[PDB]
């Protein structure tokens, strides 16, 4: 995924 | 010595095929779907039973047949089959009469579940129309272990298997999923069955669906989904795909259609991570894709323009090439995160967006690192929990660090051919660490880049299977013309010795030399230590690691260290950008650690006052930030302040009132940001007054709306004192905008108030019920005590009063109030605050246990303990400057 | 000589219809309500004043109209009327400006409430969601006298009427109820109308709506309501309640689907009793109706299964036919206890179900039954607290006990018929016992199966009229050999003569013919006594109640008791297992009231060494746990635990420590439940130590979990002398659970830990909340932690002792939990002291209380504790304890 930040 | 796991699925069987079909009326708000699944399997290990994964799913019938010949060829019924489920393990196991011998089945099953409401199966999403109305959209989220809440599986990446696709849902509503659509039929009354063409071999993490009344904008055979009401703000999403996609397929050198017809992008409006690289059907949550130049911030816009990178990048690491097993998720993790910024630079060259990556990644990997908490890139796992917990920084930024310092060491040219023949090899496979070491080797056989007798794989092993990262210290015999050089693990927190050796490749630069942008030099450190002999003259300086490129941190003597400091107070630029970066947040860290006398390294950062550029001002922000945060409450804090004007007031020389021209760069916006926020934070009345007016002239019509690359600093620091008109303007202006990333800018623009009659205000909005999000009544509060001591305050006035703590938990959790009591208790600093906490804890009584409290204590009293600390003392020492 | 009261409606003016809607913003956590409500009434005596009930209502507007051509025809506005409430008889009146004249009227009144939080009205209830969001929810319970919570009405079950229901609510909520849906509406920006068909002529008890977010799951005409995040917990429940209804279709000759289209199963959150049978909405308490077989135990599954079916039986026995006035709520609560266990059996025959009934049903009715304080059947009331109170021991296992009796003397066919006869005749109204005497004498009219000269009604008169139940006495004259009998009053606590002479039916049974299977040769003792002619040698033992059918206990002469004790000896298995159950529970309390040699008794059970079967091993149970808490704390007990370790070392010869093979029966788990529990109780350390290492293998990764159906034990046990580990396992385990059932077994669980400083922390977590993410007890939870503790041993109880001493702690006890809370702990405590240690620990608690507590309960805890002091030198346990001279 991307993760948040 | 890492024990796992029975969590495992038995071996005795794999999956060749799923048929799948779902059925859901979640345009009506119906969250129970039904589905079959007829699955085409192979037995191994002659057995009575099929072991898969399922997690909340209830079956409603089952049976299996034969496959005398083949997958195509005609299925033959054996009998209806038993199905159990253990919940823990989440297997289910399905029974036959007979004990099935070695060949190909198809087992059939119906079952039923229901949507989800935390973002994580098959779940339900939502949104408002321009009219009011709440539209709902069912969508999923695999990875992990969640593709187990949709349909009975083996649910595990290595357990590759293609895929048919089929849901029926409203004829009013559309389905994307991963294959391009193969047909509709029509159905009943009022639905539409949307079949799907045959994935290829892929992991059931990665599949995906989504029945929703979005729209799209395309170009060729890519489009991006959107909810109605966002249509104009996809543009760049679309943009940015098409070009990154290009670069990939070439830099690679294998196309993206090689495998598949089409690359859908869709915005998803409750979504728990930033995206999901699902084959052909990426999702991501709002902020992540969408952009409006009226009101977005270059921030905005690059995290929009990585993220997409990162997502496309994992088409080829994840997806043709996925994990064998969790073990090794860095093997898609770290490509993703390296090509995050790699791929984007290369698809829009000049724009500096490589530049970013030395501080967002490198150096922020080497902060979690340094912990003893942390983790090596290869590390296994079984429950679920254990999965997820993989996902943290070392799967992320180290792994990319290293990924980046290995494309280094190779060249560029190696390094593309290494991946090439890494992704051929392992195309519509699973991958462990030694496959890829094999292809970059192959890639340089021969090519005599590395020294003789090592291998691409020796060199990672030493990086892949141990925790943390060294820090090389060099040490000059000087006046006699040698180095040593040494090495050991480098914790934040404390030295211990450690058994394992790094083979770290390093160079070296030396002053009246000064050049560092050739990789060709590059020496091994194979040993504990080692000396280096040299030419170098006592009067010039030595830097080790070229651009940080090494993922290592460097110690230098005393000596070394003021010749540095002496050649950037002359020259401020006589030093590489990068690695002036390196030294800043290397000289950070070293003295906290205690490494490094604290004395010299906060000497070395007087060279500022000079310093134009935004890498060095980024890592110099983390120091500063660390420093600004401690002193904060404390009396010397003055000085402190006076330290720091004087390090800033010469590059504010910048325009920060209409900062934007259109010919000033992206790192010069990053810089823009970093600086006036400073000065602002400092009080400086030109900042405070500018930014004051600015948006005194946007809330009166007097002007235009503020830029968006300006809106962060001058939202907050403008709302400082502003008065009733100006706070209501911006209140009223985020309850209106329909753009999450819009709203939680301003709401924390909002949470600096120094009013603390409007804080309290502004907080009531979040409580009750106006249209806050979840998420957003949260943000409300971290606004507020994220705004400066005076929200705190204001927060803990709030919470004494009995009956407000009541509404407060009512509508927010107990956790919410946990998770605020921590982060007050993070920012009290001294005998008045900690006087305010206690009185909070105890006025809370039977809300906050005696475990907690102590907690909250212990971290308050570590606040007022350091400034009497050696450190602190150290530093209160230091400011005092005359 | 019952004297009542005029808290009964006025009689001048009777409902026909209801026309009600209803709004609840509840899916914002709004508590306020707000109703319309059009009545059709008729008046019958001529009145300016119309009254029926209200709690808690506030009226806001209100008018007359007549109806001249009935309920089909137009109404003519007569005017607004004045509305006042008497809160103590809870009678709201509306008084025209004229009198009204005997016709049809229609009453229109506007009004708002409040959504209760004691479970009773149209309340609040709540869930924690999948994503840790808490949702509300807005549900009814009206049975006793809570519908007037939420509509004006005459709030009396015998005045029925028909009910047409709306409900405005959130679109992303549902509204269900008695009826279908008719329509949905959308309104406003976010609102929804839904509407409900007409209901039939019902009582205002019965009436019911949901408004939630819940889901469904289906079977035909029927649906299973859950919270979203229970969804795979409602199979069994689904699968029950589709099997039972066609039973209960079949069996009585009417099936539902004659009055009612569909039935839903609802499992709330937030409920007082096990379950409610709103006619087509029946709702549980989440305990009451899902099942997880992970977890979840047989006799989790049994609860389950007896109330679907106990509720289901209601469908007819309360909503079909519904009592005409409370005197007569057995005429629900008697057959849905009887259908309890019998409609399920024949729901899931095999399962041997229905032998649950005799140990659960009527020797539980038996204990209560035989106190003074006891009711008769019919027996009336007037104030809602009158009224609760009826819903006790005697409504629902007593009358449960009797029509067993009855349905065995009649037989299946006429029983059948004699019940449809009664719903047919008293469909949709109301009943009293003497239309259930007409309904089941028609079926056996003419057919001789009763004695020339009786009715139905001569009978279960006696048996209806008068409190408690009798006793046979049995005297043997050997020789001739002759039989006499003769019936009193049993007593638990004494021997007084009675006057009323019951109608009861009898059968017996010898040692050369022992069948005890048919119900064919049943005879009526109808005097004080009689004198039995017969044929059996004075060897031969006899044996009265065929499977204690009937109800009433049996006394023999000391021959007799040791013929059969005797008999049992040799072979344990000679007499009817029933019959075993019997002797040993009645011999116990003949025992205990002083109609019987306690020697003679103990004599009796020592055969138990050879018994293998769930029945009379559930019978000692009893017995055997009355003596085991008086010896307790005593000198005696050692001599105690001799004389069971020799009863049961036999029977444990079953598997405890793995039980659970697929092919052990329902019976066979309660059996070695029962057994496990003892061993363990008794410190035998086999028991011990497996228990120990399964909770050990679970909480370490070393192995499985414990299966359900032997954790109860396992868990308990297992955690006397566990380590920290198992004991922060099973914690954080319950503390992560969703399931109610599962949580409280744990809680149990824990509190038998023998480390008191384990304890004390664990009751601190019930004091105040709990740590971040971390979840908290419901209030039902805290009090439960409490109780965990003091009923886990007397080492639980010095822990309770020992936390109470320091005043900081009765303090956050007290300030959380009630005093009322402290109060019952205290008497708890009281309960077990049995020694002058003990005594002592006690005095200086409440010394240490000081001013939380007064003179009167200081005097009472002291007088009960020395109740049991005084308990080791009285004539039974001198009697006792004499007897344990073993050998
Ligand atoms: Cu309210
Ligand atoms: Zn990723
Ligand atoms: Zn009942």
């Amino acid at each position: 995924a991307a993760a948040k930040a | 010595q890492a024990v796992d796991e029975r969590y495992r699925l038995p071996t005795t069987s794999i999956p060749i095929h799923y048929d799948l079909h779902l059925r859901t009326e979640i345009h009506r708000n119906e969250r129970t779907f039904t589905g079959t699944v007829g699955i085409q399997l192979q037995v191994v290990q002659a057995t009575d039973k099929l072991v898969m994964h399922n997690r909340g799913l209830v079956m409603s019938s089952a049976k299996v047949s034969s496959l005398p010949n083949g997958v195509t060829g005609a299925p033959t019924l054996i009998g209806d089959v038993q199905y159990s489920t253990d919940t823990t393990f989440e297997h289910i196991t399905f029974t036959s009469p007979t004990i099935l011998q070695p060949g190909t089945y198809l087992l059939e099953v119906a079952f039923q579940g229901r949507l989800a409401t935390n973002d994580d199966g098959f779940y339900v999403s939502s949104y408002v129309a321009d009219n009011g109305e709440r539209r709902y959209l069912a969508t999923t989220q695999f990875e992990s272990t969640s593709a187990r809440m949709a349909f009975p599986c083996y649910d595990e990446p290595g357990l590759k298997a293609t895929f048919t696709v089929s849901i029926t849902h409203s004829l009013s509503y559309k389905a994307i999923s991963n294959m391009p659509q193969k047909t509709t039929t029509d159905i009943e009354t009022d639905m539409r069955t949307t079949f799907f063409e045959k994935t290829p071999a892929m992991s059931t993490y990665l599949l995906a669906f989504v029945v929703s009344d979005f729209q799209l904008r395309l170009s060729g055979a890519q489009r991006v989904y959107v909810r109605p009401n966002a249509f104009n703000e996809a543009t760049f999403a679309l943009e940015a795909g098409v070009k990154i996609l290009k670069v990939l397929d070439d830099h690679l050198g294998i196309p993206y259609d090689t495998y598949m017809p089409k690359l859908d992008q869709i915005a998803i409006p409750d979504f728990a991570a930033g995206a999901m690289e699902n084959w052909g059907l990426v999702t991501y949550r709002e902020q992540a894709l969408l952009f409006n130049p009226a009101v977005s911030t270059y921030r905005g816009k690059t995290n929009v323009a990585t993220t997409i990178a990162h997502e496309y990048a994992h088409q080829w690491f994840g997806n043709l090439v996925s994990p064998e097993w969790w073990e090794y998720i860095w093997l898609n993790e770290g490509f993703a995160t390296l090509y995050e910024f790699y791929a984007l630079d290369m698809a829009y060259p000049g724009q500096e967006y490589w530049e970013l990556f030395n501080q967002q990644v490198i150096q922020y990997a080497m902060g979690q690192d340094g912990q003893a908490s942390t983790r090596p890139m290869n590390w296994n796992a079984a429950t679920p929990g254990e999965i997820s917990a993989l996902f943290d920084r070392v799967a992320y930024d180290k792994s990319g660090s290293v990924l980046n310092m290995m494309r280094h060491v190779l060249g560029d040219d190696n390094w593309k051919a290494g991946l090439k023949a890494y992704l051929t090899d392992r195309a519509l496979q699973g991958a462990v660490d030694e496959q890829l070491y094999a292809g970059l080797q192959s890639a340089i056989e021969g090519k005599g880049v590395l020294p003789n007798g090592v291998t691409v794989a020796q060199i990672m092993r030493t990086w892949t299977n141990e925790a943390g990262y060294p820090v090389l210290n060099v040490r000059r015999s000087y006046d006699t013309g040698d180095v040593i050089i040494s090495q050991e693990r480098f914790y934040n927190d404390r030295k211990v010795p450690n058994t394992n050796i790094w083979m770290i490749p390093y160079n070296y630069v030396h002053q009246a030399k000064a050049d560092f942008n050739e990789f060709d030099d590059f020496q091994w450190l194979a040993t504990k230590a080692a000396r280096i002999e040299t030419t170098v003259p006592a009067n010039e300086w030595i830097v080790f690691n070229k651009q940080q490129v090494g993922y290592y941190r460097v110690n230098y003597d005393e000596h070394n260290w003021e010749l540095i400091t002496n050649a950037l107070h002359e020259n401020w630029a006589s030093i590489h950008r990068l690695n002036r970066a390196q030294l800043i947040d290397d000289a950070y860290w070293l003295a906290r650690s205690g490494r490094l006398d604290l004395r010299v390294a906060l000497r070395f950062m007087t060279y500022l006052r000079n310093e134009r550029e935004y890498a060095p001002w980024t890592a110099a922000n983390v120091a500063l930030t660390y420093f600004n945060n401690r002193l904060r409450g404390t009396a010397e804090y003055h000085n402190f302040l006076i330290f720091v004007d004087a390090l800033i007031e010469d590059i504010y020389s910048l325009l920060t009132i209409d900062a934007v021209s259109p010919d000033d760069t992206l790192l010069h916006k990053y810089l823009v940001q970093t600086i006036s926020t400073w000065a602002c934070s400092m009080g400086y009345t030109d900042c405070l007054m500018k930014t004051a007016a600015l948006l005194k002239a946007e809330a009166s019509g007097t002007g235009p709306a503020v830029h968006p690359d300006i809106a962060s600093v001058t939202y907050c620091y403008g709302m400082r004192s502003a008065l009733e008109s100006e706070f209501q303007y911006l209140y009223r202006k985020m309850m209106n905008s329909k753009n999450l990333a819009e709203r939680t800018m301003l709401i924390d623009s909002l949470g600096c108030s120094n009013n603390k009659e409007f804080l309290k205000a502004f907080l009531t909005t979040a409580l009750g019920s106006i249209n806050y999000r979840a998420d957003e009544r949260r943000r409300v509060v971290q606004a507020i005590y994220s705004g400066g001591r005076t929200g705190v305050d204001a927060l803990i006035e709030f919470l004494m009063d009995p009956a407000l703590v009541n509404e407060f938990v009512s509508t927010l959790s107990t956790s919410t109030l946990n998770s605020a009591l921590s982060a007050i208790a993070s920012r009290t600093n001294n005998v008045e605050e900690m006087n305010k906490l206690n009185a909070l804890i105890t006025a809370l009584g039977s809300r906050v246990n005696s475990q907690t409290a102590a907690n909250l204590r212990t971290t308050a009293q570590a606040n007022l303990d350091w400034v009497n600390g050696f450190e602190g003392l150290m530093l209160s020492n230091f400011l005092a400057e005359a």
